[PDB]
């Protein structure tokens, strides 16, 4: 396949709750797309196990990516430095969408968010780059752990991850 | 929420047209400027004429501290949640890049992030800059 499909088993607390795939729409944004999986993997030699989801906001979206300082600030991309915005082509259509979080244009580094609703007014601020496959049950079940400032209410971690075939 | 009146803009034209940049204009600044936001601080300056490069001085000053603050405030992670104002940058807070409302909800948010009463705080240091250049 062109487009790769990752894999998070989210755990709270240590305990596991499912896992969620994720479709990375590489034949659109193929460097946003091979960053996320890559993290994935860990074949960087740094990525995405462990780290957590430090902002969950209920009807809003599941942020996650900073694996570095594990509450916001931090993440990195395999790029050596924050990357630009790919395009903006796919929009944030509905749950599902898998998304940069950014801190302005042409920030790009480790961060992403899972929406939880349509959010069309960050057409052009996020660039979008996947979509949830399986799971989006445990996402919903991820969303009752967040609050109206983010700030989540037991630990969100992806205890695994990696790509499938 | 009252956008700054004819009257205390004249006083002000008035008072740099005579005083000049003794330092008498500072107080008065401070007083002619009560419960500003930054569009009223910027209409204000912006009547004054002439004085083009005392103004320059001032803008200086109101640049570095734009990107002084901007320093120690490191913009946190967006997307912005629903019903939250992003933090104000440099430029918000000197007007350049924000709205009225904006301003306005930065006044008043609870608690709040006073707007006006920063840049009011950086455009007086700019112009003790003025009076210590000119007397």
């Amino acid at each position: 396949m062109v487009n790769p499909t990752v894999f998070f088993d989210i755990a709270v607390d240590g305990e596991p709750l499912g896992r969620v795939s994720f479709e990375l729409f590489a034949d659109k944004v193929p460097k946003t797309a091979e960053n996320f999986r890559a993290l994935s993997t860990g074949e960087k030699g740094f990525g995405y196990k462990g780290s957590c989801f430090h902002r969950i906001i209920p009807g809003f979206m599941c942020q996650g990516g900073d694996f570095t300082r594990h509450n916001g600030t931090g993440g990195k991309s395999i790029y050596g430095e924050k990357f630009e915005d790919e395009n903006f082509i796919l929009k944030h259509t509905g749950p599902g969408i898998l998304s940069m979080a950014n801190a302005g244009p042409n920030t790009n580094g480790s961060q992403f968010f899972i929406c939880t609703a349509k959010t069309e007014w960050l057409d052009g601020k996020h660039v979008v780059f996947g979509k949830v496959k399986e799971g989006m049950n445990i996402v919903e079940a991820m969303e009752r752990f967040g609050s109206r400032n983010g700030k989540t209410s037991k630990k969100i971690t992806i205890a695994d991850c990696g790509q499938l075939e | 929420h009252q956008a700054i009146s004819p009257r205390t803009l004249n006083a002000w034209v008035k008072v740099v047209e005579e005083k000049a940049f003794s330092p008498e204009v500072i107080p008065m600044f401070s007083a002619l400027s009560e419960g500003a936001t930054p569009q009223d601080l910027n209409t204000m300056l912006n009547t004054v004429g002439g004085h083009q490069a005392a103004m320059q001085m001032l803008k200086e000053t109101i640049n570095e501290e734009a990107a002084e603050w901007d320093r120690l405030h490191p913009v946190a992670a967006a997307p912005i949640a629903p019903g939250q104002m992003r933090e104000p940058r440099g430029s918000d807070i000197a007007g350049t890049t924000s709205t009225l409302q904006e301003q306005i909800g930065w006044m008043t948010h609870n608690p709040p992030i006073p707007v006006g009463e920063i840049y009011k705080r950086w455009i007086i240091l700019g112009l003790n800059k003025i009076v210590r250049m000119y007397s």
